[PDB]
């Protein structure tokens, strides 16, 4: 018979255990409850109290849970299917599939809580990534194997900026994705599984290159904060037992923060800044530091945070700022102006922005863009109040400059064609560095505002103009 | 009929019979609106208790020899040393098509005066939402009668709208025209096009909830609509439990074959009531004094709203959740939460409602996530372009005389005054569409500023008399050709120059 | 309206005036009443046994 | 040994610890009156109750020095290790909540309770509560039963509010 306890507490998601026998579960163990749905439930230990006793943190509801219940413990952690076979399936935080397409049928079961590389087992890399954006591929360049962020508030574009780079960089990338929603919507769901089946990304009946994990906000707090070890157990296996460029995508990154702290004030932890918990930085950092690159193989990480009302300065906005190679902040007050998306250029940095990756010519171009738009974001108090006409001769040139350069890096992506009527642009590497430096040395300033707003490169500027004086 | 209080008594005579068998046994202490009792082994997590004095009771947590039981009454009513009573269910409330006609709380039960509700179920109040093998997309139109939210951010069956804004600008007055325009649905034989309201008025003052039900009654509107009564009076657990009482109920006809359009009145006042509860029970205060589980309450209460597949009946159930803002504030802590779980949002600015603009929504901040592909044929294909010409508009007319300029600020005026109609006064998707056809081909140019309000009710009587074919046909096919556009460019311009 | 209130002050006061005779019946030392009240015990006791 | 009897978990593990000890070899009809003897010296007496409620002492009456406060009332097996626990940790104050925690493992395992109405039950102990409160009920309701009730009251108040 296998280890058997009690149920003795049980507030919320905590669910204390009392064993009546010696030999207790362990740190992060699975334990199972009988009920009567033919599904039972999932448990997963957090600490212990004493007096043989341990506090547990259950993965569903506890609603109808009894003083007095049984809960067998599985000896071990909770294991998800890895492989191949979970390529195209819909599963959960416990490894079950939710896509009502029967078992995933894998040889091999990991288990979500494993230890993270070690210092002679990493492999560093100055990768460039090309993702077809103007503000991507000029401003912070992002790198291949490494971690990605797309931060930014509610209603700015953390949605689209994720599902538009999927969908040009991950269909030509021949190694598996892995796409794991922690915190998401309902909609945002059913919407992901049904566009990538008509565009071959998912196949049913075929061979896919996908995998999928469930987990939105509608379960409770131990669902949603155990969906990202089920979501990265599956493509650390793929690159160090097979060796491939696995894609992380996660949606978003901020909500397995925000679900741990709801649970730490039943745990018996003291509250932290802004009522988070006291294990901030040490729960972040052994997620984030496994989904790295190493020497059998690399993992492009494009998870997306979320700003707390638009706070860049929170508990779990600035912690997760030093885990990633490249950033993409999303500000509110570039949204409602007509920038699509809002691509922050004096908040997004990059360590792949140098000289000796992208080039001398690349390097002066993305400096002087840079240099434009500073000077006249510290000159706003002047021009709102006084006027344009309080300037002088050269900050009359350099303010209608950088007007015309915020507004050409928007460019329309493929996925929101609904929302903007426009079609979908996507401008390579090389013509993006030669259509902002032609607009800076003087060769575009007759042309006006509106001719690169929602464009291409320097090919669509030209072709907007001619069409609007006719 | 004959001593009909004879017939009362009879039935009531013989019903207590077995009620003597331990279950619960005593309470401890009781304050700030908890109840430690102690003893009930039996007793399951979130189950239904109820005191001695009549009171009901939540126990939330259960540890080792005494258990939290959260009163949804008043204080008086436990004492120390009084028996408890052990429901045996959960938190539970009645549903059914019988409540359609009678103003329910947050219980369940009646506070009408028109005796008992013939319900035909009992569903829990904390139900999980469906996944995404029981989902389907947003396709069917939710007209809500006015012009400036039918063309511009449209709403559908099975999304979730927010409706953000301050005090006195257009918040309730939104919801409350969208479920009196369903009647020309609901009174026919068409059981798809019906949309059944349920309007819970939670933070609601006593004497507002009694004047807005009146109201809808004299319109033929609160035959088929569910009134959630919770004022601020009550515990501080039935208003935070009046968000997933009145899910429940909205549930049962999405899930048979029907359509459900859900108004929370309001999101901001739920979550004030939330935080008064979890303060008293020693927790974690977070930002703007909020728990942990802040963002969480909101996200799973407006996940089950959805639209179902046609294997699981094919209903669907609108939100409609009205944020109240602080001075404007859209980006705070209570606002921020409910705009990204919902798929849209409708902001109410403050400053053009007190010019005249009824209602006031802002073209640039205002959007529709699901609101393109469930919209109707015919007003999408009249108003071409309508989003990008009204939040171009009002940018240039802030900072102003050229040619350019004077052919935008005149076609502006017209289609903003067009579009803004009375209180209680919603149009259909026929006669919608006529208006908003001769404000954008620029004949409503020619006509001064203040005859807008005069072309619109002198264009929509012509058209039902000398037109009844145009206009039966843009509702009944939901579209126009190249036959349908040809005939109401001809009488617009002929009734225009009269 | 006149003659709903009628009807509902001829109910109300007929409630309260039965209320009041039962409440006397009951102070009265009734022999039928405690002999009822000790068998009812014993036979809602064996029924769940 | 840990019987099913709840009864707390802080305060009521006082008199459950050492009921695991005291349960070897016939040792537990002995401690019953042994536990009333030191609670009955205490209360009613108003002459050692001096240091019941003052935070001194320290090691000076309480434990160690003793003589007639343990040899000459009624404590000489395992009476003695009961009172040493409460004088280190400070519990001398709440000596009446360990001496009923006592009484009450010994009414549960051996015997019954489960009061109906008007006063006490039977407190039978036979085996199952299903047999014997059938034929108890019987035999009470015949002899005594002054009735001077609450099935009464709970009618007569629904019908009040539905006039
Ligand atoms: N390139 C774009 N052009 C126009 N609108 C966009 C673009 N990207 C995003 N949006 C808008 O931003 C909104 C984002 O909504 P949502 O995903 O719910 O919030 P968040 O992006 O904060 O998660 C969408 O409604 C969409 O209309
Ligand atoms: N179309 C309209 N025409 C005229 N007045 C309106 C219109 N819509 C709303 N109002 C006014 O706006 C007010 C809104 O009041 P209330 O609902 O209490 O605040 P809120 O709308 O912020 O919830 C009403 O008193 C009503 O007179
Ligand atoms: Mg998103
Ligand atoms: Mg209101």
């Amino acid at each position: 018979g296998p280890a058997s306890g009690k149920i003795r507490a049980v507030i919320g998601a905590v669910v204390d255990v009392q064993f009546e026998q010696g030999e207790l579960p362990a740190i992060l163990n699975a334990l199972t409850i009988d009920q009567g749905n033919n599904q039972k439930l999932v448990l997963e230990v957090a600490q212990h109290l004493g007096e043989n006793a341990v506090r547990a943190i259950a993965m569903d509801g506890t609603e109808g849970l009894v003083r007095g219940q049984t809960v067998v413990d599985t000896g071990a952690p909770i294991s998800v299917p890895v492989g191949r076979g979970t390529l195209g399936r819909i599963i959960n935080v416990v490894g079950e599939p939710i896509d009502e397409r029967g078992p995933i049928e894998c040889k091999q079961r990991n288990p979500i809580h494993a230890d993270p590389p070690s210092f002679v087992e990493q492999s560093t890399e100055a990768e460039v990534l090309e993702t077809g954006i103007k503000v991507v591929d000029l401003l912070a360049p992002y790198a291949r194997g490494g971690k990605i962020g797309l931060f930014g508030g509610a209603g700015v574009g953390k949605t689209v900026f994720i599902q538009e780079l999927i969908n040009n960089i991950a269909k030509a990338h021949g190694g598996f994705s892995v796409f794991t929603g922690v915190g998401e919507r309902t909609r945002e769901g059913n919407d992901l599984y049904r566009e990538m089946k008509e565009t071959g990304v998912i196949n049913l009946e075929g061979e896919s290159k996908v995998a999928l994990v469930f987990g939105q906000m509608n379960e409770p707090p131990g669902a949603r904060a155990r969906v990202a070890l089920t979501g990265l157990t599956i493509a650390e296996y793929f690159r160090d037992e097979e060796g491939q460029d696995v894609l992380l995508f996660v949606d978003n990154i901020f909500r397995f923060t925000q679900a741990g702290s709801e649970v730490s004030a039943l745990l018996g932890r003291i509250p932290s800044a802004v009522g988070y918990q006291p294990t901030l930085a040490t729960d972040m950092g052994l997620l984030q530091e496994r989904i790295t690159t190493t020497r059998k193989g690399s993992v492009t990480s494009v998870q997306a945070v979320y700003v707390p009302a638009d706070d860049l300065t929170d508990p779990a906005p600035a912690t997760t700022f030093a885990h990633l190679d490249a950033t993409t902040v999303l500000s509110r007050g570039i949204s409602e102006l007509g920038i699509y998306p809002a691509v922050d250029p004096l908040d997004s940095k990059s360590r792949l922005l140098d000289v000796s990756v992208v080039g001398q010519e690349h390097y002066d171009v993305a400096t002087g863009v840079q240099q434009t738009l500073q000077a006249y974001k510290s000159l706003q108090d002047i021009i709102a109040i006084l006027g344009m006409d309080e300037l002088s001769e050269q900050d009359k040139l350099t303010v209608e400059r950088a007007r015309k350069i915020q507004r050409f890096l928007s460019q329309p992506f493929a996925v929101a064609e609904v929302f903007t009527g426009i079609e979908g642009k996507l401008v390579r590497l090389k013509d993006t560095i030669a259509s902002f430096k032609a607009v800076l040395e003087g060769k575009y300033d007759h042309l006006p505002e509106n001719a690169f707003y929602m464009v291409g490169g320097i090919e669509d500027v030209v072709a907007k103009a001619e069409k609007i004086a006719a | 009929p004959t001593e009909v209080s004879s017939i009362l008594e009879s039935k009531i005579r013989g019903v207590s019979d077995e009620a003597n068998l331990d279950e619960t046994g005593r309470v401890l202490s009781v304050g700030d609106g908890i109840a430690r009792v102690f003893g009930l082994n039996n007793c399951q997590a979130e189950e239904l208790v109820e005191f001695a004095s009549g009171v009901k009771g939540m126990a939330l947590n259960l540890e080792p020899g005494q258990v939290g039981i959260v009163l949804f009454g008043s204080d008086r009513e436990v004492k120390e040393g009084e028996i408890v009573k052990r429901t045996g269910k959960i938190v539970d409330v009645p549903i059914g098509p019988g409540m359609l006609g009678r103003v329910v709380d947050a219980l369940g039960n009646p506070i009408d005066g028109k005796g008992p509700i013939e319900a035909t179920g009992y569903a829990i109040a904390q139900l999980k939402a469906p996944g995404i093998l029981p989902r389907r997309s947003v396709f069917e139109p939710m007209q809500t009668g006015l012009k400036a939210v039918d063309a511009l951010v449209p709403i559908g069956r099975g999304q979730r709208e927010l409706i953000i804004g301050d005090r006195q600008t257009g918040k309730t007055a939104v919801a409350l025209d969208t479920i009196l325009n369903q009647k020309r649905w609901n009174d026919g034989n068409d059981e798809s096009k019906k949309l059944y309201c349920v309007y819970v008025a939670v933070g609601q003052k006593r004497s507002t909830v009694a004047q807005l039900v009146q109201t809808l009654e004299q319109n033929d509107a609160m035959k088929y609509s569910i009134v959630v009564a919770a004022t601020a009076s009550e515990a501080a657990p039935l208003q935070y439990l009046a968000p997933f009482t009145a899910c429940a109920i909205a549930e049962w006809f999405r899930d048979n074959g029907k359509h459900a359009l859900i108004v929370y009145d309001d999101l901001s006042k739920q979550a004030v009531a939330y935080r008064q509860l979890s303060l008293l029970l020693r927790r974690p205060p977070g930002r703007e004094a909020y728990p942990g589980d802040v963002f969480y309450l909101h996200s799973r209460l407006l996940e089950r709203a959805a639209k179902m597949s046609d294997a699981n009946g094919g209903g669907s159930l609108t939100a409609l959740p009205v944020i109240e803002t602080q001075g404007g504030d859209v980006s705070a802590y209570i606002p921020t939460n409910v705009i990204s779980i919902t798929d849209g949002q409708i902001f109410l600015e403050a400053e053009l409602f007190y010019k005249g603009i009824r209602p006031a929504i802002n073209v640039g901040l205002s959007v529709s996530r699901v609101g393109s592909a469930a919209q109707v044929k015919a007003m999408k294909q009249v108003a071409g372009s309508l989003k990008l010409f009204l939040a171009q508009y009002r940018e240039v007319a802030a900072f102003a005389l050229d040619a350019s300029t004077k052919q935008t600020l005149s076609r502006g005026e017209r289609l903003t005054q067009l579009l803004k109609q009375k209180q209680y006064s919603p149009q259909a998707s026929e006669e919608q569409v006529p208006v908003i056809y001769a404000g954008v081909n620029g004949f409503l140019d020619n006509i001064p500023i203040e005859r807008i309000p005069e072309f619109e009710e002198q264009f929509i009587a012509y058209l039902k008399a000398n037109e009844g074919d145009i206009l039966e046909a843009i509702r009944t096919k939901g579209e126009l050709s190249s036959e349908l556009l040809d005939k109401l460019k001809s009488a617009t311009e002929t009734f225009v120059a009269t | 309206r006149y003659e709903a209130q009628v009807r509902q002050h001829e109910q109300e006061q007929l409630a309260s005036t039965v209320i009041s005779k039962v409440q006397s019946e009951l102070q009265n030392a009734k022999f039928q009443d405690k002999v009822l009240a000790q068998a009812v015990e014993e036979v809602e006791r064996l029924f769940a046994k | 040994i840990k019987p099913p009897v709840q009864l707390f978990g802080l305060d009521g593990t006082y008199a459950t610890a050492l009921f695991s000890a005291s349960a070897k070899d016939s040792s537990i009809e002995k401690t019953f009156q042994s536990v009333q003897k030191l609670s009955s010296t205490i209360s009613k007496d108003a002459k050692v109750a001096q240091v019941l409620s003052n935070p001194a002492l320290s090691l000076n009456s309480r434990k160690e020095v003793v003589s007639v406060l343990s040899k000459e009332l009624k404590l000489e097996p395992v009476v003695s290790n009961l009172l040493t626990v409460l004088a280190e940790n400070n519990r001398l104050s709440l000596f009446d909540s360990i001496a009923k925690q006592f009484s009450v493992l010994n009414d549960a395992y051996n015997g019954v309770v489960e009061a109906t109405v008007v006063s006490a039950k039977p407190l039978d102990s036979k085996i199952l509560n299903r047999l014997t409160k059938s034929i108890t009920n019987s035999k009470y309701v015949g002899p005594g039963k002054t009735l001077k009730a609450s099935k009464v009251n709970k009618l007569n108040k629904v019908l009040s509010e539905t006039i």
